């Protein structure tokens, strides 16, 4: 047997049996990405602190004033 | 030398064409019967040294020295009383050189029936005719009733004081029940199945009995091989094979004819000279099976210079079996051929053994795929596996008869079959 389950009608021969089955498509795959890609860019060290410090410089002025306000 | 020509003198089987009258009173003037008291009186082992020396080969296919195989008989009979079974029966394709001594000069099977009897110590002869030789096996009856009512056998060879007879069995249409080891049981009244060789038919044959299974043509060319000279005959074909073999020029020939001719003669000579010519010129030749049907083609590039002897034959790798010579031209499908003899081989194999019984169906499966083109370019390689699967396995020859008409196919006309393959392959798409 092996020739009357794979029959592709004619071929002559017990080679070129049909011979289809799963895999890679012609040309691989795309390149798949495996390393940690994690973007770091995010506030720096600074302007996080100077955001944080210039808050509570102005804010703290603000605060200040309210407290004039109230009074 | 140059061999081939045999002189109308020197034909051993004459009124082969039964021309003259085949009984007595037509046999006695053939020179058949002549001085055979004589014979039986010079005794045993001067005729089991005569015919070894005369170099007597088997008539049948299996080709073995004759005598030699007489030798094998026991001498001192130890109760058992050695048969001596004449395989008339051929049923081989091809093959009518038998048909034409138990008719038309069967006297001369008698008195080789009797000569051997007292050459290999027997006390009966069993001449198995083919069952369907009805008109031949009656000829040949009646020629016992004579040899009988002339005190030639039975109770007294020829007046000497051997007691022989000659009984005349006949079988039913069986290729496989001819076989030496199949004829002792198909006579035994069993099936026509063959027996395994390590009990031999010499040691343990018909009913137990010793015996030797002779074919017509070696039993019935020994009485002429002793009345005429064993140098005369040993003086015919090449050095080991040697003496005048009954030839049947059978198909495709424009003048088929079964004619005797000395053996070691070329192929195309005989074909040429005898029969003939190959039908349309020897140019138009395809292939010849030249033993009966268990032996491999010759692809006519080999047969032009190839000799009719058992000799040479095997050595083109093939075989001269009952050289029942199957002339094939270039107009024949020769795989339909081959085909059609491995069905042969398929109905007339008795079964008893796997690689045969199977294998041979198989073969002719696989051969009516090749014939149309069914197969694979791969199959010839089965099939020639196949075949050798079969060939030293089975229990008679038969699977070599079987196997070797296939092998010599493929071996030589492989292009056509894988042409046949590669033409199915593009009529497909
Ligand atoms: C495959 C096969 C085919 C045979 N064909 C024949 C045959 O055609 N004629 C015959 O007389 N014996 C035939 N025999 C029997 C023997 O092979 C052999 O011919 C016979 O027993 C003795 O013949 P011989 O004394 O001339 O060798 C055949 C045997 C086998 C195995
Ligand atoms: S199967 Fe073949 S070899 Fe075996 S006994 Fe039958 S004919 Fe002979």
């Amino acid at each position: 047997t092996e020739a009357m389950i794979r029959n592709k009608p004619g071929m002559a021969s017990v080679k070129d049996m049909p011979l289809l089955q799963d895999g890679p498509p012609p040309g691989g795959f795309a390149p798949v990405r495996y390393a940690r890609r994690i973007s770091n860019t995010g506030p720096s060290a600074m302007a996080m602190f100077l955001a944080v410090s210039g808050a509570f410089a102005w804010g703290m002025y603000q605060v200040g004033q309210g407290n004039k306000i109230r009074r | 030398t140059h061999f081939g020509g045999l002189k109308d003198e020197d034909r051993i089987f004459t009124n082969l064409y039964g021309l003259h009258d085949p009984f007595l009173k037509g046999a006695m003037k053939r020179g058949d019967w002549h001085r055979t008291k004589d014979l039986v009186l010079k005794g045993t082992d001067w005729i089991v040294n005569e015919m070894k020396k005369s170099g007597l080969r088997g008539r049948g296919g299996a080709g073995f020295p004759s005598g030699l195989k007489w030798s094998f008989m026991p001498k001192v009979s130890d109760g058992r009383p050695s048969y001596l079974v004449v395989n008339a029966d051929e049923s081989e394709p091809g093959t009518c050189k038998d048909r034409e001594i138990m008719r038309h000069d069967p006297h001369k099977l008698l008195e080789g029936c009797l000569i051997a009897g007292v050459g290999m110590r027997a006390s009966a002869a069993y001449i198995y005719i083919r069952g369907e030789y009805v008109n031949e096996r009656l000829n040949l009856e009646k020629a016992r009733r004579e040899a009988y009512a002339a005190g030639l056998l039975g109770k007294n060879a020829c007046g000497s004081g051997y007691d022989f007879e000659v009984y005349i069995h006949f079988g039913a249409g069986a290729y496989i029940c001819g076989e030496e080891t199949a004829l002792l049981e198909s006579l035994e009244g069993k099936q026509g199945k063959p027996r395994l060789k390590p009990p031999f038919p010499a040691n343990a044959g018909l009913y137990g009995c010793p015996t030797t299974v002779t074919n017509v043509e070696t039993v019935a060319v020994s009485p002429t091989i002793l009345r005429r000279g064993p140098e005369w005959f040993s003086s015919f074909g090449r050095k080991n094979n040697a003496g005048t073999k009954l030839f049947c020029i059978s198909g495709h020939v424009n003048k088929p004819c079964t004619v005797e001719e000395e053996m070691s003669i070329p192929l195309k000579e005989l074909i040429e000279r005898h029969c003939g010519g190959v039908r349309g010129g020897w140019d138009n030749l395809l292939a010849i099976i030249p033993g009966g049907s268990s032996v491999p083609l010759i692809p006519k590039n080999i047969c032009e210079d190839v000799l009719m002897d058992f000799d040479a034959l095997k050595a083109v790798q093939s075989g001269l079996g009952t050289a029942a010579v199957i002339v094939m031209d270039k107009s024949t499908d020769v795989v339909d051929a081959i085909a059609r003899l491995s069905y042969f081989y398929k109905h007339e194999s008795c079964g008893q053994c796997t690689p045969c019984r199977e294998g041979t169906g198989w073969l002719w499966m696989i051969m009516e795929r090749m014939k149309v083109g069914n197969a694979k370019l791969e199959e010839i390689d089965m099939l020639q596996e196949v075949t050798k699967q079969i060939e030293g396995h089975t229990i008679c020859a038969l699977g070599d008869a079987a196997a070797w008409p296939v092998q010599g196919l493929i071996r030589h006309f492989r292009p056509e079959l894988e042409r046949r393959i590669r033409e199915r392959a593009e009529r497909e798409l």
